[PDB]
C-alpha cells in the first residue's frame, strides 16, 4: 500500500514581522516511510531543520513534523517542498500567514 | 536480582508448602517456576506472567507491589521433593536463575518399628541398617573417624503401600557394633536391638 | 530428538582443554551455553543464532563457542582451572529472543590437580538380616560403592535383569571417605527392600551395579596401579 | 479524562545496506515520552518529556535492552515476511507494530492492543477480547496458528491488562503537571473572499491540550456540513495542537453563521460569529 | 514501560 503526504505549512506561535518564532511543515498519511522534505526562504534551502521521530497513525500512515527556528519579515517569502514516491512532482506549499 | 528461600522445607506428606522469592528491579514482569532434580537440568514448572498462576496442585502468585513470586504446593507428595528454582526473564531474551529452594517430603509413617539390623556380605563383612523410624528422628554422623553413617533415606514399595526411613553405618573397626553405631543420634527408646 | 550433549561426564586436569558438544532441539536456531557451579549457581553464558553469537554472559576470556551450520555447538575451555569444575548446560529455542529455552540433560566437568587419585568404586552387596525378615516379613539388602574419586557414579538395581525403582532408597550424595583430607574417596549406600516372601524364591536374582566415570583411555597414566577408566563395577546375591 | 499509552515500532530493510532502520517511540496521551532510531548515535532509549527524565539508570538500562531487542526480533521479521510473501532478498519493506492500553477515568483498565502491518497493510492484530487473532491474509493465518499454539495471546494480556496499566498511572502522576494539563483552545475567526459572492470563513482553535477537539459550523442554529472543511490536527512543535474549520458562505451573509468549539479544557463550549 | 516477551511472526 501507498498513500500521499498531506502538507501543512504554519508558523508554531501568531506570526509577527521581527519576532523569532518557528517554521513548521507538517507531512501526514503517508506511507512508505521514505520522504523528502524541506523548508524553503524565498526558494533557496533551509540548511538547519528538524525534524519529529517518525510515528503513525491508526490506519498505518506516517507523519512527520519538520521545523525550524526563524523570524518572519513582511519581505520573505517561505515555503515546504515535499517529494515522495507517491507524486509523479514535487509538492511546493508556500506558507500563508493570514489563513 | 532474584533471592529465594534455600530450604530445605521439611513438610509431611500430603501438606501444603509455600515459599517466597524476591525480585529487585521492579520493572521486571515475567518470571517461572523450574524443578530440578538432584544433578539433572533444570525443567519449567510454571510460568508467571501477571498477578498470578494456578497449575493443578501448584500455585505461583507475583506480587507485583511486594516485588516477591510465591510457589504453593498442595497435597505434598514424595514425588515433589526437589529443588525449585525461581527464574526472573529480562529483556525478552536473558534468564537470570535463583540459587533455588530444596523441599523434601517426609513420609507419614504409620506404624514405626524402630530397629538397628546387622546385614552380611553375600560374598563375604556387614552392616548396620537403622531403619523403620519415624520422620522425625534425626540420624547423626559420628564423632569417630572409620565410623561412616549415611543420612536417613526414604524408600517406597509402591506395590506394598509401604514407606520406610533407613539409615545405614560400616566401619572397619574390630569394636564396631550395630548396638553402639548410633550412639551418636538421638534414636528411639524403644528401638529394637535384636542380639 | 531433544537437546542432547556430550559427553555426560569429563574428568580433567589443570591446565588441560576441552570441547563439549550440543545439539538442539530439531527446528531450534537458538542454542545457548549455561553453567552451574556451587559458589554461584545456573548462570547464563553465551547464546547463537543461525551461526551467529547474539548475546553474551560474563564468559572468560579463555572460554570460546561456536555454532555450525548444522546447528549444532561446540563450548571450548581451554587453561582449564579447579574453578571451571561444574555442570555445563546446552539449551537450545525456536526464536532468537525467547524466554522458552529447553535445557539439554548436561555435560559434568571435573578439573582435578592432576589425575593421581582418581579411582573406580569397590561394590559389595550386604544380604538382609534374620532378624528384619522374623520381625517385618519384609527382607532389605544394602548395596556399598567405596574408595571412588571423582564422585561420577550412578548406582542402578537390577532383579532377574530388570532395573528396578520401587523400594530402592540411594543416598543423594557420597560421603568422605576421610573428611579432614580434600581429594578423599568417597562412598555410597544403597538399599533395595523386597518381600520375605519375594527374597526367599531362590529363583530371583539380584545385581547392585555402579557405572562409574573416570579416565578416558586416551588419558595418560603415570601412576604405578590399574588405570581407573570409566567402568561397571557390579555385586549379586540370589534369593534363599 | 480517560488515557492511553501507546508503543510505536517502523522497521525499515535496506538490503546491502546493513541492518534496517528501526524507530520506537512511546507515547502517553498525545505527549511523545520516549525514542529510539537505530541510527543515532546514542544507542539508548532517550527521553522525549521531563517527567520521564526523573527515572534512575536501572530504567534506562532495562529499556534500552528491550527496544535493542525489539529491533533484533522485527529485523528477523523482516526476513520471515520475505519468505512467506516468497519476496526478493533485494527490496526495502516495512513492518510495523502497535501496542498499549487505555485506562478509564477511575485509570482502569479499558481496553488493550497488540497489532502488526506490514507494508502499510494490516497483517495480524490481537482482538478486543484479547484472547483471539485477525490475520489479514494466508500469510499472517501462518503467525496466527504458531501464536495460538505458543499461548501468546495469554502472555500479552498480563502485560496489557497488568503491566501497561501499572506504569501507564506510575507516568500520570510523576507527568501530572502536563499529562494531567488541559490547555483551552485560543480562538478566533479569519475571513476571506472566495468569489464575486462567496466568502470562506475559518474558524482557528490554536494552542490547546490534549489534541481531541470538536469544531462545528452552524447556519441559524443548524449544523452545517455543506461547504464546509476540517483540517487534520496539527502539533504546534510546543506540545500544543492547532487546527481549523472553514465553510464558504453566500457574501453579506456571514453574520447567520457561527463557530463551534467544544474542548476538554473549556469550561463551556465556546461559539463565535463573524 | 515496553513489553519485554517477544514472539516472532
Amino acid at each position: 500500500i501507498q498513500r500521499t503526504p498531506k502538507i501543512q505549512v504554519y508558523s508554531r506561535h501568531p506570526a509577527e514581522n521581527g519576532k523569532s518564532n518557528f517554521l513548521n511543515c507538517y507531512v501526514s498519511g503517508f506511507h512508505p516511510s521514505d520522504i523528502e522534505v524541506d523548508l524553503l526562504k524565498n526558494g533557496e534551502r533551509i540548511e538547519k531543520v528538524e525534524h519529529s521521530d517518525l510515528s503513525f497513525s491508526k490506519d498505518w500512515s506516517f507523519y512527520l513534523l519538520y521545523y525550524t527556528e526563524f523570524t518572519p519579515t513582511e519581505k520573505d517569502e517561505y515555503a515546504c517542498r515535499v517529494n515522495h514516491v507517491t507524486l509523479s512532482q514535487p509538492k511546493i506549499v508556500k506558507w500563508d500567514r493570514d489563513m | 536480582e532474584v533471592e529465594q528461600d534455600p530450604g530445605p522445607f521439611n513438610v509431611p506428606e500430603g501438606a501444603t508448602v509455600a515459599f517466597n522469592c524476591t525480585y529487585s528491579n521492579s520493572a521486571s514482569q515475567s518470571f517461572f517456576w523450574y524443578r530440578q532434580d538432584c544433578r539433572k537440568e533444570p525443567k519449567l514448572l510454571m510460568s508467571v506472567y501477571s498477578s498470578g498462576n494456578e497449575d493443578g496442585r501448584f500455585t505461583a502468585h507475583v506480587n507485583r507491589a511486594s516485588q516477591y513470586i510465591s510457589l504453593l504446593i498442595r497435597d505434598s507428595k514424595l514425588s515433589d521433593s526437589a529443588t525449585y528454582l525461581c527464574v526472573q526473564g529480562a529483556a525478552g531474551n536473558k534468564l537470570t536463575f535463583g540459587g533455588g529452594t530444596r523441599v523434601l517430603v517426609k513420609p507419614n509413617i504409620q506404624n514405626p518399628d524402630p530397629a538397628v539390623y546387622q546385614l552380611r556380605d553375600s560374598k563375604s563383612k556387614s552392616v548396620c541398617l537403622f531403619t523403620d523410624f519415624d520422620s522425625q528422628t534425626n540420624v547423626s554422623q559420628s564423632k569417630d573417624s572409620d565410623v561412616y553413617i549415611t543420612d536417613k533415606c526414604v524408600l517406597d514399595m509402591r506395590s506394598m503401600d509401604f514407606k520406610s526411613n533407613s539409615a545405614v553405618a560400616w566401619s572397619n573397626k574390630s569394636d564396631f557394633a550395630c548396638a553402639n553405631a548410633f550412639n551418636n543420634s538421638i534414636i528411639p527408646e524403644d528401638t529394637f536391638f535384636p542380639s | 530428538s531433544g537437546v542432547t550433549q556430550t559427553p555426560k561426564h569429563l574428568i580433567t586436569a589443570t591446565g588441560q582443554r576441552v570441547t563439549l558438544r550440543c545439539s538442539p532441539r530439531s527446528g531450534d536456531l537458538s542454542v545457548y551455553w549455561y553453567q552451574q557451579s556451587l559458589d554461584q549457581g545456573l548462570q547464563f553464558l553465551i547464546q547463537y543464532y543461525n551461526g551467529e553469537e547474539r548475546a553474551k554472559g560474563n564468559i572468560l576470556e579463555r572460554f570460546s563457542a561456536q555454532q555450525f551450520p548444522d546447528l549444532h555447538s561446540e563450548l571450548n575451555l581451554s587453561s582449564l582451572e579447579l574453578g571451571d569444575s561444574a555442570l555445563y548446560f546446552c539449551a537450545s529455542s525456536v526464536e532468537l529472543n525467547s524466554y522458552e529455552q529447553y535445557f539439554g540433560p548436561g555435560t559434568r566437568l571435573t578439573v582435578l590437580e592432576d589425575l593421581k587419585n582418581v579411582f573406580p568404586p569397590e561394590v559389595a552387596v550386604f544380604e538382609p538380616s534374620e532378624a528384619e525378615i522374623s520381625h517385618t516379613q519384609k527382607a532389605t539388602l544394602v548395596c556399598l560403592a567405596t574408595g571412588f574419586y571423582p564422585d561420577h557414579v550412578e548406582l542402578s538395581w537390577w532383579v532377574n535383569g530388570k532395573e528396578v525403582h520401587s523400594g530402592v532408597c540411594t543416598d543423594p550424595q557420597p560421603l568422605k571417605e576421610q573428611p579432614a583430607l580434600n581429594d578423599s574417596r568417597y562412598a555410597l549406600s544403597s538399599r533395595l527392600r523386597v518381600s520375605a516372601t519375594f527374597w526367599q524364591n531362590p529363583r530371583n536374582h539380584f545385581r547392585c551395579q555402579v557405572q562409574f566415570y573416570g579416565l578416558s583411555e586416551n588419558d595418560e597414566w603415570t601412576q604405578d596401579r590399574a588405570k581407573p577408566v570409566t567402568q561397571i563395577v557390579s555385586a549379586e546375591a540370589w534369593g534363599r | 479524562g480517560s488515557h492511553s499509552m501507546r508503543y510505536f515500532f517502523t522497521s525499515v530493510s535496506r538490503p546491502g545496506r546493513g541492518e534496517p532502520r528501526f524507530i520506537a517511540v512511546g507515547y502517553v496521551d498525545d505527549t511523545q515520552f520516549v525514542r529510539f532510531d537505530s541510527d543515532a548515535a546514542s544507542q539508548r532509549m532517550e527521553p522525549r518529556a521531563p517527567w520521564i527524565e526523573q527515572e534512575g539508570p536501572e530504567y534506562w538500562d532495562g529499556e534500552t535492552r528491550k527496544v535493542k531487542a525489539h529491533s533484533q526480533t522485527h529485523r528477523v521479521d523482516l526476513g520471515t515476511l520475505r519468505g512467506y510473501y516468497n519476496q526478493s532478498e533485494a527490496g526495502s519493506h516495512t513492518v510495523q507494530r502497535m501496542y498499549g492500553c487505555d485506562v478509564g477515568s477511575d485509570w482502569r483498565f479499558l481496553r488493550g492492543y497488540h497489532q502488526y502491518a506490514y507494508d502499510g497493510k494490516d497483517y495480524i492484530a490481537l482482538k478486543e477480547d484479547l484472547r483471539s487473532w485477525t490475520a489479514a491474509d494466508m500469510a499472517a493465518q501462518t503467525t496466527k496458528h504458531k501464536w495460538e499454539a505458543a499461548h501468546v495471546a495469554e502472555q500479552l494480556r498480563a502485560y496489557l491488562e497488568g503491566t501497561c496499566v501499572e506504569w501507564l498511572r506510575r507516568y500520570l502522576e510523576n507527568g501530572k503537571e502536563t499529562l494531567q494539563r488541559t490547555d483551552a483552545p485560543k480562538t478566533h475567526m479569519t475571513h476571506h473572499a472566495v468569489s464575486d459572492h462567496e466568502a470562506t470563513l475559518r474558524c482557528w482553535a490554536l494552542s490547546f491540550y490534549p489534541a481531541e477537539i470538536t469544531l462545528t459550523w452552524q447556519r441559524d442554529g443548524e449544523d452545517q456540513t455543506q461547504d464546509t472543511e476540517l483540517v487534520e490536527t496539527r502539533p504546534a512543535g510546543d506540545g500544543t495542537f492547532q487546527k481549523w474549520a472553514a465553510v464558504v458562505v453566500p457574501s453579506g451573509q456571514e453574520q447567520r453563521y457561527t463557530c463551534h468549539v467544544q474542548h476538554e479544557g473549556l469550561p463551556k463550549p465556546l461559539t463565535l460569529r463573524w | 514501560l515496553l513489553l519485554d516477551r517477544l514472539n516472532q511472526l
